[PDB]
């Protein structure tokens, strides 16, 4: 997945979401020790959200409000937030590779 | 609701 | 895209839904997705041994379709996209989808 870069830590992302012009909708995925950090950029200001894993009934899931929005992986994670907005300030329209 | 389907939102 | 799930039947009558359901046992959270006979899908869901069923309808914002169960404000690329999500939220529904009707 492009839109993964692994352990990267908050600074690089912010740098690379600079270098690639802070456009309207640009996001990228990366690890926060089992958490993610989902950074976005709107209206040029970049925003960071945890997203943990929680286990009930055997399942284990990804959310970022502590249950309200479950997803079984970070890829569904990010396909629902191209099409909903949910808890974010704008769709992800475009990839930080 | 949508008239004969059980659909429930605002 | 859907056809290639076995919850999916297809232009099925919705009486005939009702009877597949019963055929597998009315277990809560036992569904299947069938066409409407009228681009529309219908999903339908065992709940405390009743059978509801809920509309799906398309629309296309700026050149991408989704398809949507309360008009617009929840969204789904496809019909797989909202069953997976609907295994593990409830949404609008009264029930968790846990068992396929084949």
């Amino acid at each position: 997945q492009l839109w993964f870069h692994g352990r990267i830590s908050r600074e690089e992302s912010q740098r690379l979401i600079g270098q690639q012009g802070l456009v309207d909708g640009l996001f990228l995925v990366r690890e926060s020790p089992q958490g993610f950090v989902l950074s976005l950029c709107h209206l040029q200001k970049v925003k960071h959200y945890l997203i943990l894993p929680s286990e009930e009934e055997g399942r284990l899931y990804f959310s970022m409000d502590d249950g309200q929005t479950r997803f079984t992986d970070l890829l569904q994670l990010v396909e629902f937030h191209q099409l909903n907005r949910g808890i974010l300030p704008c769709l992800l329209r475009h990839c930080c590779t | 609701k949508f008239e004969g389907y059980d659909n429930e939102f605002p």
